[PDB]
């Protein structure tokens, strides 16, 4: 697999579980609770296709 | 490398910070004091005989020169 390249990605910032907003508005904070928050853009996945 | 992730319902528990931080504090006092203390110990043990097999000695020598 690859993953991201720290060093050599301009602009890389290593973000932790607890700032990383996917689905957001949709599933629950780190919990299987029910859904919560607001639809946005998001964070996490950093793309590495396209 | 890089690794930890696991406290976020520690950020979530201030209590469960409390608790950990109490439980720091003891470690050290447990760890630190014993070791020291078994040290201690130790070297005192070590130098008690060395000291009573010379006062030994220094008896035997004083006996073996009677003025």
């Amino acid at each position: 697999r690859q993953v991201v390249d720290d060093t050599k990605y301009k602009d890389y910032q290593q973000v932790g579980i607890l700032h990383q907003h996917n689905n957001s508005g949709f599933v629950g904070y780190l919990a299987p609770t029910m859904r919560e928050g607001q639809a946005y853009p998001a964070n996490f996945p950093y793309p590495l296709i396209g | 490398t890089a690794r930890g992730i696991v406290t976020d319902f520690a950020f979530l528990s201030p209590l469960a910070s409390s608790a950990a931080s109490r439980s720091s504090a003891r470690d050290d006092k447990l760890t630190a004091l014993l070791a020291q203390l078994d040290s201690l110990t130790r070297e005192l043990n070590v130098v008690s005989q060395q000291l009573l097999d010379l006062r030994q000695q220094v008896s035997a020598l004083k006996a073996s020169s009677p003025p």
